[PDB]
């Protein structure tokens, strides 16, 4: 009833824990942080192409 | 986790760990000759500074209520005195349903009840709570058939 | 010869040891001076 | 105790489901303390073999 | 404690986890 | 009624058992709390066994 | 002792631009003035033959374009550059990681990328300028036109052959900024070779060993040459005489007692392959090489 | 190298004690320590013993040095334990020499540049320093050297110009005896009447006069510090800092109750009524000044740059104001993060927050998820509040500690002391110091193996084990990051969009764009390569670093299959003949077709060199697999 | 506004935090010592969010890349001072302000902070349970060096010399050498078929799982995905500030090289010593310091690899009953076993091929494929089907 | 692009002459070793770009 319409969940690949993200250094993060950007973004916008 | 400490087959971390300690403290207070000698001032030292700084830690512990009531913390004494007054024109003209007794006796033991070391005994006495040094504690407990290498005299005291 | 002569040469910066610091009284609108 | 029962009380005595939610509330807070005061006979049996123990090391 | 950069025989596995299991039951064939 | 799960037999021997990991998991904390090494998995394994102690004292 | 302060220092500190810089050398910074020869260097080497003054009045813009740009070659890289030219090859580079630095420097210059540019000197006056990738590609050609006049008149073969002198400039370029990053190291790593040669396996007693090596690998190659680029056995198994086949050469048995059995084994006990075929000395028709 | 409390010297006695000077005595160090010039600077007594104790230590290595001369526990000249000494007329102990003594003068600009930032940066090793043996042209270039510069506004230099005056007059009885001269100037200052000529003409005005601002800002200046209690520097700069904003009531409200405006106007009343006379033998925010290069041309201000140069140097106090002024420490410096979340206490729900980041694309937020998510947002606000007032005085005292001093690499750090100095130093130009005295101490380690060397027996066995390429000798393919970066840019696909598959860079500004873009990610993809291959022994760290190589290369390929699709989808061909001549020879579109498949780096099994694993796929997998 | 805060203070010269001791900045050592955001984050648990470096490797990274983009820095700095010498010419506030701005978005200091892009609930709390993006904003202490990498190019030395990638090589071989004969001499003691019995004598008592009527669906709520499924993690303790500060601390103190520890060591000690040396004394004492903590570091791993490996005769050399007298004791290492094993391995071996005249024994797949590749085309064709995902040939 | 392409000839050029050579070579094929495969590639042999002028 209030899922009806809505996009799936955007799932990155190789999405990574706290755990290692506090490993990631100031760059290393700067690059996880845009990719999964670029992955919520591409995959809402295929979404709503395709709805 | 919960399903982790009935008793069967699940929890073997912490259950094999528990037995290899048992059995770790047994050997060496029968077969460890080495730790047997007069304390001297460098002993004596080193136990205290251990037993300052075990005794400095604190139990780590976050409760949500207790948290709440702590973020409330004192606001005044008599807020109670003046709050009768105020409440006096409103709640007396309406009708209050009468509280559980279980909850008029939870209220009863909050307020006038306090927490003693008796009840702390008490509640260390209702569960068996055998201690991990009450064997080599005792006095003449240890035969001198069962004070052997592969005798199961520390497991005695295991029932399900 | 080598092991011990090592050792001669740095204990001195293994114990160098402390020295007293002389501490000046701190005033609330400057720095006191000394000599 | 003075300050937060007391202001529950006279808060959520007019409203029955104020005071039947403050029970519970209080009711969460009794089993908090419960586990603490476990947790404190767990913590106190700990350092008591904890430093028997270290004292056979040492 | 298995060790890592360790070549184990096909047969077999650490037994880490499901993937590697102590024997490995499934065939390497088509 | 016939549902085992509902019968929950409250039996000692799981306090008994959870007081023995909480004692170990506790010492373990106790000792990593001396030499000034990160205690991250022991807190978290004390927040699950605490939350589930919690749970057993209900 | 008496409070004087000394000429010699007063002087020496006044006279020394440390405290008072002038215009021109305030413009360059740390960097710049540490990479001022090489810059120069690689600029005169362009330029065969340059006066102060024509090094001067471009020394800001070379130095400029190269911090900007090509910064790789001219920052010092640990890696290569040298710091002792007498202790450079005994104490700055070691046998073991020459091979590694040679390595290092080829992958390096490798990756880096040069550019050039070129103007014709007929007819119209067009520009190209490229960038070359070090292996000899180029990642972006480009013709300039807005010097060019109001003709638009220019052929192909005008363009192509300005593209081509655009990148003969630019390979040269990257030639000799190739040349001044790996220069010293190999210098170094040249004496070093030269003058250590008793530290290694082709220079001693081992000397004569490498260049028998080296004779029977040039024989062992004309060999398999002439026979169909195919190698002869590692066992000299394929030759047809006994007095053919190499003392080093796997053929000869070396096991005690060549005759009696349970006493031609490698070790203490015989072993067993796969299933429980011998190990020790194999058959003729167990030592199958199929495939 | 500089650490918290450190004592860098600031005076060159090595050219003395080159020339022979010999301090025998107090007396003697004193007269080598004074300074005979402009700048005088006072000392503390610890200071003062500490360089003492290194001329005496210096004294006694140059006569150790100089018996290691003649012979030409262990003198300076002895050799290691272990090593035995080159002929001094050798190219090789000729040249470790040289790079001794380059160490050594790089070494001592390094500590002379330190001592003079520490100085300059009135760390409490100087107390003061006082400039009463100085000219016009000497005040003017230190207001220039370190006012001017370091002032981002040049009406902020009057304002602090007229508080250091209004404030060291107000304090005049509470100064030692060599704080005397400056009073001189402070006399010597001189105020135009500006109101005065209004009043008059109902403007002419003298030029001087208009060079000096006025004296109503100088009274309104008594006003503040009457109302504040300012006492130094580093409360006048706070103070000052935030007393234009209109927050003033609260945030300039002062820990200790301020006097009432009353009381202060009557102060300032009676200093008038003292001044008027003077001469003869609440007030408003002040306007506007002149320009600060009428302050420092003309000399009518020459007083005030002089006791504007003095109450810079001077007035600095080892004391943090905000223990006075605890609401201006959030507007000095960043506020904590527990208070930035009390004053955004009113942030709606952590729900709402969670739901507005998503959109509205999205499922809204369960209301069992929504309520945990509200009762963990306000418990962890509870943790804030709890552990605000611990996290404040633990980590205070930590930074003092022994642990401090055991490792100072970590605990350790220059302008982290207790204090506010509002003339701390930019931490990059002793960044770069350090940097210069380690690269120093490098050269210097390198050259003392130069200049020892081991027995001629040791080296003839160490010979007689030869090196041999096949065993001996590092392999080829260390791990680097231009290794890396060769083996990924050398791919066919990497490199036919580095030469011609993207647009040329230098034509188009897109084409540019996306050469940055696929450059930045083939580097981070090298360099998370190069770790993972540097720290591929440690097992956690190599899980985590193949982590980094995942995203890395997961980016990358994103980016490359895009670009690969868009430059096959480009057919932009206006006619059918510039299809066919295309299709003629080979173009942009079939060499991008004969290449094939593009094989994913996230999908490769490249360990520790960048070649590809002779293991198996499943112990391959296992190795890499992502840390629990 | 933050841009434009951020971008006036980084035009001062002047500590932004003017080296106050403040709460939640640490003075990092590989972004040289400049003040950084490290709020303690609480939904995590006492846990400080920043970096925590790893290696000296990554160390020299970093300060390799403050060498090649010190030239940055200096041009920006004479391009602040002439940005500063514009402010003091200006007179009005809002033209001052109006400046700042510009200036901050051609510098991009906005892009200095980095934000969580997470859209998960769970990822979301993680970051907004404390310190949110507005957090981010307000306390975003800018630094010159991060404003020179966001315009600068990219670095590739990494600043590793020669020397220290001769000792990274050696360590890790050395490390990789004892890693693999200890897991040898596990074997060779049998522990591991004992674990594979242990495993085989635990499933005794195992049951079968209960995977669901629905296995899609059950699988689906194990992994929290379907639709009001989240559950969130237990909400952790939060450590004490010191322990919390201690790690962080202990992360970069545990990666210094060594003649920075040490030089930073002697000169923090130099002001309180007995008797403090000044130049070349202090030069000698920094050298001699430096060659006795290397031969001390490798006698220390030489010592305990040789106690661990019970390296060495046991006891007297010259005994009445012959020099080799060896007392093995069971599930315990021994220079005898490991020769042994070793000689075991590869007595009389010329190559590792030399027992490949079978094909049985060629064609195992044991080591690896190495030997069973031969062409380029099959490595290849390998590559292909290792990077498509389909199983080797 | 035509530069391009007749560079990636003169790799391809020297790649398959070190494959033909490793292939033909069974004394280096005694060591079961793939690293040799990828050691010396198409970017570290003799002809070299950046040696081409000298």
């Amino acid at each position: 009833n209030h899922v009806v319409g809505r996009a799936p969940e955007p799932v990155v690949p190789h999405e990574q824990p706290q755990e290692v993200l506090r490993h990631f250094s100031a760059e290393e993060r700067a690059m996880y942080e845009q990719h999964v950007k670029e992955q919520t973004s591409r995959q809402l916008g295929e979404w709503e192409r395709a709805m | 986790c919960f399903s982790s400490w009935n008793d069967g087959s699940e929890g073997y971390e912490w259950k094999s760990r528990a037995l290899s300690e048992k059995r770790s403290l047994a050997l060496e207070f029968l077969g460890n000759v080495n730790k047997r000698v007069s304390i001297h001032d460098a002993i004596r030292l080193k136990a205290d500074i251990n037993k300052k700084a075990i005794s400095n830690v604190s139990c780590p512990s976050f409760f949500s209520g207790i948290e709440g009531a702590d973020e409330d913390e004192d606001q005044s004494d008599m807020s109670l005195c003046s709050l009768l007054g105020v409440l006096e024109g409103e709640i007396e003209t309406d009708c209050i349903t009468h509280l559980s007794p279980s909850d008029a006796s939870l209220l009863k033991e909050e307020f006038l009840c306090d927490y003693d070391p008796s009840d702390t005994k008490r509640m260390a006495k209702w569960v068996n709570l055998r201690s991990e040094t009450s064997d080599y504690q005792s006095y003449g407990a240890i035969p001198e058939g069962e004070r052997s290498l592969w005798s199961a005299w520390y497991l005695r005291n295991i029932k399900a | 010869e080598v092991v011990e002569r090592d050792a001669a040469l740095m204990k001195k910066t293994l114990s160098s040891g402390r020295r007293l610091r002389h501490r000046v009284e701190s005033s609330r609108t400057h720095r006191n001076a000394g000599s | 105790k003075a300050r937060m029962l007391n202001r529950i009380i006279r808060s959520l005595k007019g409203g029955e489901r104020s005071i039947a939610e403050e029970l519970r509330a209080l009711h969460q807070q009794r089993k908090e303390k419960m586990t603490m005061r476990i947790l404190g006979i767990i913590e106190n049996d700990v350092k008591t073999e904890m430093e028997w123990l270290q004292n056979m090391e040492e | 404690p298995a060790a890592d950069l360790s070549r184990t025989k096909p047969h077999e596995g650490t037994g880490t986890s499901e993937r590697d299991p102590y024997i490995r039951t499934l065939h390497n064939q088509r | 009624a016939a549902d085992a799960s509902l019968f929950d037999p409250e039996n000692v021997h799981r306090l008994e058992n959870a007081m023995t990991h909480v004692k170990q998991v506790f010492a373990d904390y106790v000792h990593k709390k001396r030499e000034g090494v990160s205690t991250e998995a022991e807190r978290r394994m004390l927040a699950n066994l605490t939350a589930e102690l919690n749970l057993e004292t209900q | 002792t008496d409070g004087d302060v000394y000429m010699d220092y007063f002087l020496q500190l006044l006279r020394g631009e440390a405290f008072h810089q002038s215009h021109a050398q305030a413009g360059l910074t740390e960097a710049q003035r540490a990479i001022e020869p090489l810059c120069r260097a690689h600029w005169v080497v362009h330029h065969p033959g340059a006066d102060e003054s024509e090094w001067a009045t471009a020394r800001r813009s070379v130095l400029d374009h190269a911090m900007q740009h090509e910064r790789e070659w001219w920052f010092p890289n640990e890696m290569l550059d040298v710091k002792d030219v007498v202790t450079g090859s005994t104490n700055g580079l070691t046998p073991q990681m020459y091979p590694a630095a040679v390595r290092y420097g080829v992958e390096l210059c490798t990756v880096l990328t040069a550019e050039g540019k070129f103007v014709d000197e007929r007819g119209s006056g067009l520009s190209a300028r490229c960038v070359v990738n070090g292996t000899g590609a180029a990642e972006s050609v480009v013709f300039d036109t807005a010097n060019c006049n109001g003709t638009n008149t220019t052929s192909v073969e005008d363009a192509l052959r300005v593209a081509h002198g655009a990148l003969r400039s630019a390979q040269d370029r990257h030639n000799t900024l190739a040349a001044f990053r790996l220069g010293p190291l190999s210098k170094q790593s040249q004496v070093l070779l030269f003058c250590g040669v008793n530290a290694y396996e082709f220079g001693g007693k081992y000397a004569r060993t490498y260049a028998y090596a080296f004779e029977k690998a040039k024989k062992e190659l004309e060999a398999t040459a002439a026979s169909g680029f195919m190698a002869p056995s590692l066992s000299h198994e394929d030759t047809e005489r006994l007095s053919d086949q190499p003392t080093t050469s796997p053929s000869v048995d070396r096991f005690a007692s060549t005759t009696h059995p349970e006493q031609r084994k490698a070790q203490f006990v015989p072993r067993v392959g796969p299933g429980s075929t011998p190990l020790e000395d194999p058959a003729a028709d167990q030592k199958s090489e199929w495939s | 190298i500089t650490s918290r409390g450190q004592f860098n010297p600031i005076h060159n006695f090595s050219y003395a004690m080159e020339r022979g000077v010999r301090a025998r005595d107090v007396k003697a160090f004193e007269k080598l320590i004074t300074n005979p010039g402009p700048l005088r600077v006072a000392y503390t007594p610890d200071y003062l013993d500490w360089l003492h104790r290194c001329y005496k230590a210096k004294g006694t290595y140059m006569d150790a040095r100089a018996v290691a001369e003649k012979k030409f526990h262990n003198l300076p000249g002895a050799p290691p334990p272990g090593m035995f000494l080159r002929p001094a007329h050798s190219f090789r102990r000729l040249a470790g020499e040289l790079k001794r003594r380059r160490a050594q003068s790089i070494l001592d600009e390094v500590a002379r540049a330190q001592g003079m930032l520490d100085l300059f940066e009135r760390q409490p090793h100087f107390p003061a320093i006082h400039i009463d043996r100085c000219s016009r042209f000497h005040l003017v270039e230190l207001f220039k050297e370190m006012v001017l510069e370091r002032s981002l506004d040049s009406n902020m230099i009057w304002e602090k110009a007229l508080l250091y005056r209004a404030i060291l007059s107000e304090r005049k009885p509470s100064y030692p005896t060599s704080f005397h001269y400056i009073f001189t100037a402070v006399e010597d200052t001189v105020f135009a009447p500006t109101i005065s000529t209004p009043m008059e003409m109902a403007r002419s005005s003298h030029p001087l006069a208009a060079k000096c601002p006025t004296l109503e800002a100088y009274y309104y200046y008594v006003y503040l510090v009457k109302k504040y209690y300012i006492d130094n520097a580093v409360e006048a700069h706070v103070v000052l800092r935030c007393h234009r904003e209109p927050n003033a009531a609260d945030l300039l409200f002062s820990n200790p109750p301020p006097k009432d405006d009353t009381e202060i106007m009557k102060a300032v009343e009676l200093l008038r009524n003292a001044d008027i006379q003077r001469g003869v033998a609440p007030p408003v925010l002040p306007g506007a000044y002149p320009p600060i290069d009428m302050l420092w041309r003309c000399e009518e201000n020459l007083p005030l740059l002089k006791v504007l140069l003095f109450g810079e140097f001077n007035l600095i106090v080892s004391e943090n104001p905000f223990v006075k002024f605890p609401s201006a420490h959030g507007f000095l410096t960043r506020p904590y993060s527990t208070d930035s979340s009390r004053t955004l206490a009113d942030g709606m729900s952590l729900a709402n927050v969670m739901a507005e980041k998503r959109g509205h694309l999205l499922p809204s937020l369960p209301r069992n998820t929504a309520t945990s998510i509200d009762a963990r947002a306000q418990d962890i606000r509870r943790l804030q509040q709890k552990h605000h007032r611990d996290d404040i005085v633990s980590f205070q005292k930590l930074l003092r500690s022994t642990h401090a001093e055991d490792s100072p690499s970590a605990f350790s750090s220059y302008s982290d002391w207790s204090y506010f100095n509002p003339r701390a130093v930019r931490a990059e130009e002793r960044d770069r110091l350090t940097r210069k005295a380690v690269e120093a101490l490098k050269l210097y380690d390198s050259a003392t193996n130069d200049i020892y060397r081991h027995s001629f027996e040791d080296v003839q066995a160490c010979h007689t084990q030869r090196v041999t390429e096949r065993d001996r000798t590092m392999p080829p393919y260390l791990p680097t990051l231009p290794h890396f970066v060769a083996i990924i840019k050398k791919d066919p696909h990497i490199s036919f969009l580095l030469h011609i598959g993207l647009p040329d860079r230098n034509s188009s500004e897109e084409g540019s764009a996306k050469h940055k873009e696929l450059e930045k990610r083939i580097y981070y993809l090298a360099r998370a390569l190069y770790h993972t291959a540097l720290e591929y022994h440690n097992e956690t760290v190599r899980r985590v670093n193949r982590q980094k190589v995942n995203v890395a290369a997961s980016l990358l390929d994103n980016f490359v299959e895009q670009e690969w699709t868009t430059i096959l989808r480009d057919k932009h061909d206006v006619t059918d003949v510039t299809k066919t001549l295309n299709d003629t020879q080979n173009d942009k579109k079939q060499l991008a077709r004969r290449l094939g498949r593009y094989m994913l780096f996230a999908n490769r099994s490249l360990d520790d060199t960048g070649f590809p694993t002779d293991a198996r796929a499943d112990d391959y997998t296992r190795w890499m697999a992502p840390p629990s | 506004d933050w841009a434009s805060h951020m971008q006036r203070e980084l035009f001062g010269e002047v500590d932004p935090l003017g080296g106050q001791a403040h709460k939640d900045y640490y003075r990092d050592v590989t972004r040289g010592y400049s003040p950084q955001y490290a709020p303690r984050n609480f939904a995590n648990g006492g846990a400080v969010a920043y970096p925590h470096i790893q290696s000296p490797y990554e160390y020299e990274e970093a300060a390799h890349r403050r060498v090649w983009l010190d030239h940055d820095v200096d041009r920006m700095r004479e391009e602040f001072t002439q940005h500063r010498a514009s402010l003091r010419s200006l007179a009005s506030a809002q033209e001052r302000e109006e400046l700042l701005r510009s200036r901050a978005a051609e510098y991009q200091v906005a892009n200095t902070v980095h934000e969580s892009e997470s859209v998960h609930p769970i990822q979301q709390l993680y970051n907004s349970g404390g310190t949110s993006r507005s957090a981010l904003k307000q306390q975003a202490v800018a630094d010159r060096y991060s404003i020179a990498e966001q315009h600068s190019p990219l670095p590739l030395t990494t600043g590793v010399d020669r020397d220290a990638l001769d000792e990274a090589q050696r360590t890790k071989d050395r490390i990789l050498n004892d890693s693999f004969t200890a897991e040898n001499l596990l074997i060779t003691h049998g522990l591991r078929e004992k674990e594979k019995h242990d495993f085989t004598i635990l499933q005794r008592t195992v049951r079968i799982p209960f995977q669901g009527y629905d296995m899609d669906r059950f699988l689906a709520q194990q992994k929290g995905t379907p639709y009001g499924a989240q559950q969130l993690p237990p909400n952790v303790v939060p450590s004490s500030m010191e322990e919390a500060q201690r790690t962080l601390r202990g992360s970069s103190a545990t990666a210094t090289p060594l003649v920075d520890a040490v030089a930073q060591k002697v000169y923090a000690r130099n002001t309180v010593v007995d008797r403090p040396a000044i130049g070349e004394q202090l030069t000698e004492q920094i050298i001699n310091i430096m060659r006795a903590s290397r031969t001390t570091a490798e006698q220390q791993r030489e010592e305990e690899r040789a106690q661990r490996f019970g390296l060495g005769r046991q006891g007297a050399l010259v005994q009445d009953g012959g020099p080799d007298q060896r007392t093995l004791k069971k599930h315990t290492n021994d220079e005898r076993i490991v020769d042994a094993m070793l000689f075991q391995q590869n007595a009389y071996r010329k190559t590792p091929t030399d027992e490949h005249w079978n094909p049985y024994i060629r064609r195992s797949t044991e080591n690896g494929v190495g030997h069973l590749l031969q062409n380029k085309f099959d490595i290849m064709r390998r590559e292909d089907r290792l990077s498509k995902g389909e199983q080797d040939l | 692009t035509a530069l391009w392409d007749a560079t990636r000839k003169i790799r391809s050029a020297k790649e398959a002459a070190l494959h033909r050579s490793l292939s033909h070579n069974t004394r280096m094929r005694a060591s079961a070793d793939l690293k040799h495969w990828y050691e010396e590639d198409a970017n570290t042999l003799r002809p070299l770009a950046f040696e081409a002028l000298k």
